[PDB]
């Protein structure tokens, strides 16, 4: 069976810096879209970024936009994304998500950043900025 | 018969199609169905046979669905031993109205009396914006050989070695590969049409004539152009 763990998450200050990893098992990073998303208590989850691991192509939303780097390590097996200028309104549990990996086929980025396209969810870690 | 050469603004540019390179890329990757002397076991429509090919890897078999643009090539081919050599899909491949269950078009030969004791070498010269660079060679050990199976090397060693169908890397607007058989030539254009969509079994479905030509006489031009 598939899993994800998320680690690298903490507690920062305004302008704050982090690094996110997620290591999978159970099935391989390659030839699907993996996703961040995040979810602030009450609110739904909602995505930040992915990568098209096949190309390296990537999706941004408008909040991680020039702030966040979304990234793969093929021979670890791990997707990561580097949080820079970090603000109260990033604090949200962030969620490492694996799309479903067609037979040669890649479902178009416009649905890269929706939730419900995705089957396999980590754990998440918690982000916490302080004002 | 023969065709005309590729009018000016004919051609897909790739900066022109807003879709994913990737799954025009795919197609032309490592991934293909090559089967050697083998014969139908079933059929689902008229103008499809069905082929049980074996995967090395995980031991079981697999069935590849063989699309041709009409019944008489199924007719044709239906219960005869042959070399099946395509560009395999899965998305948009039926096989009532899912790794072990693949779709092509076309790729198909006869497998007694196409066999050659000695390969031929036949040259591609590729074209960048007018100016041949790079030529290589394709070997094959048939004497008719489906275009399809030409074009899959071809493209194949260009996406490797040129990045042909890299979205974000490739260097290349426009792309025709160019089939030359005495004084007869036909063409394919290399490129997805434009727009933010890109249909797999709609491109692939050009090589369901099964058109075949003379690996002693086909010459193969590839025309790049760069952006």
């Amino acid at each position: 069976q598939v899993q994800l763990v998320e680690s690298g998450g903490g507690s920062v200050q305004d302008g704050g810096s982090l690094r996110l990893s997620c290591a999978a098992s159970g099935f391989t990073i390659d030839n699907r879209w993996m996703t961040w998303f995040r979810q602030a208590p009450g609110k739904e989850r909602e995505g930040v970024a992915s990568i098209l691991t096949y190309s390296g192509r990537t999706v941004y939303a408008d909040s991680g936009k020039g702030r966040f780097t979304i990234s793969q390590a093929n021979a670890k097996n791990s997707v990561y994304l580097q949080m820079n200028s970090l603000k109260p309104e990033d604090t949200a549990t962030y969620y490492c998500a694996a799309g479903d990996a067609y037979h040669k086929w890649f479902m178009p980025s416009s649905r890269a950043l929706d939730r419900k396209e995705y089957n396999y969810w980590g754990q998440g870690t918690l982000v916490t900025v302080s004002s | 018969e023969s065709q005309p050469d590729p009018k000016p603004d004919e051609l897909h540019k790739s900066s022109k199609f807003t879709g994913l390179m990737e799954n025009m890329k795919v197609l032309y990757d490592d991934n293909h169905v090559s089967a050697i002397n083998v014969k139908s076991i079933d059929q689902f429509l008229y103008f499809d046979l069905i082929y049980s090919i074996k995967d090395t890897k995980l031991g079981n078999y697999d069935n590849v669905r063989v699309e041709f643009k009409n019944k008489d090539l199924a007719d044709k081919y239906k219960d005869k031993y042959v070399d099946v050599f395509g560009a395999n899909y899965y998305y948009q491949c039926y096989f009532s109205k899912d790794k072990r269950k693949t779709c092509m078009y076309g790729g198909v030969t006869e497998h007694n009396g196409n066999q050659l004791d000695k390969y031929r070498s036949i040259t591609v010269r590729v074209f960048e914006d007018g100016k041949n660079l790079l030529s290589f060679d394709v070997q094959t050990n048939k004497k008719k050989v489906t275009a399809q199976e030409l074009d899959y090397l071809t493209r194949h060693y260009l996406v490797k070695n040129k990045k042909l169908y890299e979205f974000n890397n490739s260097p290349y607007e426009t792309g025709y590969i160019k089939f030359i058989e005495n004084e007869n030539s036909f063409w394919y254009d290399m490129m997805p049409a434009p727009g933010d969509k890109f249909d797999q079994s709609k491109y692939l479905m050009m090589y369901n004539d099964n058109k075949m030509v003379d690996s002693k006489d086909v010459k193969i031009e590839v025309y790049l152009t760069t952006k």
